[PDB]
Formats: C-alpha cells, sequence, structure tokens
C-alpha cells in the first residue's frame, strides 16, 4: 500500500536514495517508519526503524530520514553488496503495519563473467526405470540472461526441454538450469548429446555420450 | 542464541484451512509483540497481524479479516496462525517475526513494537487444488548431484551427509514443468582425488508427501 | 492474616509511572521487619514518622504505590518537589506521611533490543494534583494549532517511553519505587503492627 519504485540503480561509491510515500494517516502521521534490506533466499534484516535510527551493527552508509508524507532511505557509498530487495513499512493509524511493493536496487558496473556449464546424462537407475533426463547446469555468469540450445549429436532438439529463469546468487552472479526429457530409446539411438549456452554473443559447448 | 522456527506449511486445497505454528527460544516470549508477516513467491512483503503479551490486543490486515486468526501461548512460547477459507492468493511464505523492542503489556504498545527483529526463516503454504507427488531422486554421476524429479508442491530440502558437507555444494532452484510438476538438481563439486574413496550422500526431503530419500552417489 | 507486601514489593512486572499502581492494604497485621531490616534497597526514605518506629504507629489503611522511573528521577518522589514525573505523573503531597523506598532493576527492566513497556508523561496542560492518576491518551495541544485526536506539528502524543537498555548510565537506568502511604482518618485504625 505504501509506494516504492520498482527498481533503482547507481554506480559504486555514489549516495543513492529510496523513496517510500505514504499518507497522513502513516509515514506523514507518525515517526514510526522501519528499513529492511532482503537477499536472495534469505529473510528481511532490520536496517533503519523510528525513521532514522540505525541498530547496532548495521553500517553506518545507511540511514533513513522524512519529509512530508515521504520517508527516504539513503546508501551513501554504493557496494555491490548492497544489491537487494529494500521494503519501507510504517505504523499506520489504525494500529496497523503496512509495507511498500519494495524497490530491487542493482549496482552498476559489475565485471561480465562466463558461465560454469556442467551437463549430466541419465542414471543408470533411472535408465532401469526406462525414462531417461540430461541435466544442465549454468551458473556463475552475468549479466543474468542466457539462451539454452540442445543438440541432438548436431541436430536441433526443440521436444522435451526445460529450462528455468535466471536467478540471483549470493555472489551477485546468475545461475539458471536446463533439461531434456528423452526416451531410453532415443538417449542409445544417437552419437552425441550437447547442451550449448550462449551468454553475451559467445557459446559454451557440454556434450555428453552413451556409455 | 535467541532463535524462531516456524512450522506447520505445505499443501492445502482451496477453502480449507491451516495452522502455522512459531517456536520461540532465547528471550522472554512474555513481553513482546508477535507478528506474522507473509510474501508471496516473486512477490513484496505483505503485513498479516500483530498479538500483545496477554492476547488481547490483536490487529488484523485486511486482506486476512475474518479469515484468520492469531494466537499466543505463553507458556509453551509459542505463537499461531490458523488460516481459514485459502484462496490460492494466499499462497506465500509466512514469516513469523518478534517485534524488536519489548512493548507487549499494553495495548499502546503497538507504536513500539512496529519494527521486527528477529525473524524466523518463514513456512511455504501452497494453496492449490493439485494433489500432491513426491520426488524420484537419481544420482548424478561422474561434480556430483542429485537429481530430484517430479514432485510437487514445493519446497524440497537437499543436503548432503546430513548437511555436515556444506564446502562445495550450490542447489539450484527448481523448474516448472509444464505438467505442473517441479524438478531441481543439487551439485558438489570435490576434488577429483576424493572422487573414488570419499562417501558422498545426499538427503532429500519433501514434507508435502512425507518423502525423505538418501541416495548414495558414486562414480560409472 | 499478615500484610501482603511480598506480592508488591516481589511482583515479576511493575507499573508504569503515569499509570502507577496503588494496593490497598487493610484488616491485617503488618511486620515493617520484613522490608526495613533489608539490605537490598537503594532508597530509603521516610517522611512522616522513622521506619524503626512503624511497628509502635498504627493506621486505618496504608497505601503502597508502585512504579518505575529512571535513576536521575528518585529524586523527584518527595514531598514539594517539581520535574516531569512529580508534576506530571506521581506528585506526592507537601504533608506526606509515610516511606519512599526505591532500587535499580537494571537486571529486571532492561533489554538489548530497548525495554519499552515503561512508560510516563511528558506533556500536561497543568501539573497534577497530589495522588492523581492521569491515564489520558489524549493529544496534547502545544501550540493555537488545534488536534483533533490527529499528530502532527505542535500535536504530540503525550506518552512516551523509557526503551531502558542494558548499557545505560545508572543515572539513566530503571529503578523501582515503591512509595508507602499511612492515613489515619476519620475511620478506625484496621491496619496494625505486632
Ligand atoms: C520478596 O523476595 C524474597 C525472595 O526470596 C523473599 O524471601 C522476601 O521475603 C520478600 N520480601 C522482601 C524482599 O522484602
Amino acid at each position: 500500500a505504501l509506494t516504492q519504485p520498482a527498481s533503482v540503480s547507481g554506480s559504486p561509491g555514489q549516495s543513492i536514495t529510496i523513496s517510500c510515500t505514504g499518507t497522513s494517516s502513516d509515514v506523514g502521521g507518525y515517526n514510526y517508519v522501519s528499513w529492511y534490506q532482503q537477499h536472495p533466499g534469505k529473510a528481511p534484516k532490520l536496517m533503519i526503524y523510528e525513521v532514522s535510527n540505525r541498530p547496532s551493527g548495521v553500517s553506518n552508509r545507511f540511514s533513513g530520514s522524512k519529509s512530508g508524507n515521504t520517508a527516504s532511505l539513503t546508501i551513501s557509498g554504493l557496494q555491490a553488496e548492497d544489491e537487494a530487495d529494500y521494503y519501507c513499512s510504517s505504523y499506520t493509524s489504525s494500529s496497523n503495519v503496512v509495507f511498500g511493493g519494495g524497490t530491487m536496487l542493482t549496482v552498476l558496473g559489475q565485471p561480465k563473467a562466463a558461465p560454469s556449464v556442467t551437463l549430466f546424462p541419465p542414471s543408470s537407475e533411472e535408465l532401469q526405470a526406462n525414462k531417461a533426463t540430461l541435466v544442465c547446469l549454468i551458473s556463475d555468469f552475468y549479466p543474468g540472461a542466457v539462451t539454452v540450445a540442445w543438440k541432438a549429436d548436431s541436430s536441433p532438439v526443440k521436444a522435451g526441454v526445460e529450462t528455468t529463469t535466471p536467478s540471483k546468487q549470493s555472489n551477485n552472479k546468475y545461475a539458471a538450469s536446463s533439461y531434456l526429457s528423452l526416451t531410453p530409446e532415443q538417449w542409445k539411438s544417437h552419437r552425441s548429446y550437447s547442451c550449448q549456452v550462449t551468454h553475451e554473443g559467445s557459446t559454451v559447448e557440454k556434450t555428453v555420450a552413451p556409455t | 542464541q535467541v532463535q524462531l522456527v516456524e512450522s506447520g506449511g505445505g499443501l492445502v486445497k482451496p477453502g480449507g484451512s491451516l495452522r502455522l505454528s512459531c517456536a520461540a527460544s532465547g528471550f522472554t516470549f512474555s513481553d513482546y509483540y508477535m507478528t506474522w508477516i507473509r510474501q508471496a513467491p516473486g512477490k513484496g512483503l505483505e503485513w498479516v497481524s500483530y498479538i500483545s503479551s496477554s492476547g488481547s490486543t490483536i490487529y488484523y490486515a485486511d486482506s486476512v479479516k475474518g479469515r484468520f486468526t492469531i494466537s499466543r501461548d505463553n507458556a509453551k512460547n509459542s505463537l499461531y496462525l490458523q488460516m481459514n477459507s485459502l484462496r490460492a492468493e494466499d499462497t506465500a511464505v509466512y514469516y513469523c517475526a518478534r517485534a524488536r523492542g519489548s512493548s507487549g503489556w499494553y495495548r499502546i504498545g503497538t507504536r513500539w513494537g512496529n519494527w521486527f527483529d528477529p525473524w524466523g526463516q518463514g513456512t511455504l503454504v501452497t494453496v492449490s487444488s493439485a494433489s500432491t507427488k513426491g520426488p524420484s531422486v537419481f544420482p548424478l554421476a561422474p561434480a556430483l548431484g542429485c537429481l530430484v524429479k517430479d514432485y510437487f508442491p514445493e519446497p524440497v530440502t537437499v543436503s548432503w551427509n546430513s548437511g555436515a558437507l556444506t564446502s562445495g555444494v550450490h542447489t539450484f532452484p527448481a523448474v516448472l514443468q509444464s505438467s505442473g510438476l517441479y524438478s531441481l538438481s543439487s551439485v558438489v563439486t570435490v576434488p577429483s582425488s576424493s572422487l573414488g574413496t570419499q562417501t558422498y550422500i545426499c538427503n532429500v526431503n519433501h514434507k508435502p508427501s512425507n518423502t525423505k530419500v538418501d541416495k548414495k552417489v558414486e562414480p560409472k | 492474616n499478615l500484610c501482603p507486601f511480598g506480592e508488591v514489593f516481589n511482583a515479576t512486572r511493575f507499573a508504569s509511572v503515569y499509570a502507577w499502581n496503588r494496593k490497598r492494604i487493610s484488616n491485617c497485621v503488618a511486620d515493617y521487619s520484613v522490608l526495613y531490616n533489608s539490605a537490598s534497597f537503594s532508597t530509603f526514605k521516610c517522611y512522616g514518622v522513622s521506619p524503626t518506629k512503624l511497628n509502635d504507629l498504627c493506621f486505618t489503611n496504608v497505601y503502597a504505590d508502585s512504579f518505575v522511573i529512571r535513576g536521575d528521577e528518585v529524586r523527584q518522589i518527595a514531598p514539594g518537589q517539581t520535574g516531569k514525573i512529580a508534576d506530571y505523573n506521581y506528585k506526592l503531597p507537601d504533608d506526606f506521611t509515610g516511606c519512599v523506598i526505591a532500587w535499580n532493576s537494571n537486571n529486571l527492566d532492561s533489554k538489548v533490543g530497548g525495554n519499552y513497556n515503561y512508560l510516563y508523561r511528558l506533556f500536561r496542560k497543568s501539573n497534577l494534583k497530589p495522588f492523581e492518576r492521569d491515564i489520558s491518551t489524549e493529544i496534547y495541544q502545544a501550540g493555537s494549532t488545534p488536534c483533533n485526536g490527529v499528530e502532527g506539528f505542535n500535536c504530540y502524543f503525550p506518552l512516551q517511553s523509557y526503551g531502558f537498555q542494558p548499557t545505560n548510565g545508572v543515572g539513566y537506568q530503571p529503578y523501582r519505587v515503591v512509595v508507602l502511604s499511612f492515613e489515619l482518618l476519620h475511620a478506625p485504625a484496621t491496619v496494625c503492627g505486632p
């Protein structure tokens, strides 16, 4: 219900501000505005309370301010580890707490990184269960946009592909995975199988063979 | 030392009821306001409700009012959320959190009980008419891994040697198939010298189906 | 049939000054040696009669008022004092006949995240009369601009939290105060010594 920008971005070392707009009945009515940061797969962490108080241990780069019906969280000296989601909350005239929609903060200028591809063939047990799955694991790559292509021997495959969306890791890079599901007949019937991942205008290829 | 562990999540059909609990350690539970906050997958934080020390001061969010009941047992150090008439829009991670400051003895203490620390890990609640499946667990032999295949719903938890092996483990996010079922892979990159002598056990737990599998992964 | 002082002094939780607790003690024999022959207390100043001789006196009722304040403000718990606590929270009369007992409770009433369960009144349109209790949370009008139940500039919530933390200085640490009031009114003596 409190309005936040969906995303913001700054360059490292600069100062950056995140606004949180409410009404007379919440941020403008009380001095009880809290800020939380959330990293992927972790619970939120309180950074600011009572508009401007910082708990002990939180970096001094974080500070909170209020003016009118808009609270602000400001980060001095951006660092790559500040890239996370940020949420504002405040106490209401009805004695509720409402949060804002959240803000994904991006830190620019981080180095590009090539993906680490790791392709696996079907297991012996899974083939004894008359199914075949080839597993392609892509990790430690940045920016987070890749294209996955499957090549049966040297010809493209479009059937039996399910690929994930890229997900952010703790080190600010991205991971993803693609799956090719095939018959045991089709697995044993071909020379090779290929998972090749194209990331920022270059390609990585891994190939797997029946054995 | 301070610890907040919430349980009771899983699969529930539309219109069903589910009860979440949160067990507290390391602080005098009786003195604080306790909250439930929830977060839909890919979505923002949404405050749900909070309760005072006696249980006589309760506030709910509008989205949740008339359907959820918050309650507390101070002797057992536990917080509960009773959810009723669930709809799919209630699918979310439910976090249990404590007000950083103790202000629970008063109805007025909501003023000083509205910033939260610590939080629990959260519990996934899925409201779906589909039925729980359970995974098939296969080894990914030579980097070693486990393919946890065709389960529903989320989440699945993977660990290695009962979670004594952390160094070099990356559990990948699951994939949603056109079936509507989930699969994930967990990889551990290990030294090639330890590839034949060391023992590598992959532990898979899928609570919605009560599925606990241990698979040993060895080279072929 | 002994007078239940333990319930007041040994309570797990104390009241806030602005909503100070009062306990009426009546129809019992009061062993005053339990309180006064103790090494617990950090402040023990009687004003009407001496505590040693307490057992030889006799009263209609005795009133045990209890609350928590800062160390700095224990001085204000005395006849003819002024200040935030004396004027707005708890006022004793100039003809006070009783005892003020106070002790440091940092181990009980301070928490690392802040203990906000103890409040006080910092704004009020007039000074309290002796032994008045004000529990109102009406928004305080501090200027000419009126507050129609809404908080803003010059319109303040009248109550504030101490936020007691363990790291505070002794003057800022919580103290539990019990004030004993001995009234001998038009009625018979219903509380007495052994
Ligand atoms: C309240 O506390 C102690 C606890 O052991 C009890 O023995 C005592 O008699 C009581 N009264 C006091 C301390 O005045």
